[PDB]
C-alpha cells in the first residue's frame, strides 16, 4: 500500500546513471563474501572455480525516506 | 466477444498491481507450496561430483 508510495517517491527524479555524491566525494563501498565452495583447481588451464555469495554496501541519500517501514525488503526486481 | 470482457478482466488484474511486494506483506507471511515432478533423473557424473 504504502510501501508502494515510498518505492515511487524514491525512483521519480532519479538518474541511475550518476553514481551517488558524483561529484562531492567518492562512493564507499563495504564488500563481504561468503564463500559457498572452491571449485576444482586444474593446472592444464591455471584456474579454479570458486562460488560465492558477493555483498556489497554504500550511501545512497536520493534513497532516502521517512516512514515506520525502516527498511524495504526487495527482489532483484528493482 | 468473449476477448474484450476477459481482456478487461486482465487489465483490472494488473491496474494498479505491484509486482516488488510480495503478496500479505503488511500483516502476513507468503506461504509457498512446492511440489516438483521428475520427467528424468539425469546422469550422474562422478568427475565433476554432479547429476
Amino acid at each position: 500500500g504504502d510501501v508502494t508510495v515510498i518505492l515511487n517517491n524514491l525512483l521519480e527524479g532519479y538518474d541511475n546513471k550518476l553514481r551517488p555524491d558524483i561529484g562531492v566525494k567518492p562512493t564507499l563501498i563495504h564488500t563481504d563474501m561468503y564463500v559457498n565452495s572452491i571449485g576444482p583447481v586444474n593446472a592444464i588451464n591455471m584456474e579454479y572455480t570458486i562460488d560465492i555469495f558477493f555483498a556489497q554496501t554504500w550511501y545512497d541519500r536520493r534513497l532516502k525516506f521517512n516512514s515506520t517501514i525502516k527498511v524495504l525488503r526487495l527482489n532483484s526486481n528493482m | 466477444d468473449n476477448t474484450t470482457v476477459f481482456t478487461r478482466i486482465l487489465d483490472r488484474l494488473l491496474d494498479g498491481y505491484d509486482n516488488r511486494l510480495r503478496p500479505g506483506l503488511g500483516e502476513r507471511v507468503t506461504e509457498v507450496k512446492t511440489d516438483i515432478f521428475v520427467t528424468s533423473f539425469g546422469p550422474v557424473s562422478d568427475h565433476d561430483m554432479e547429476y
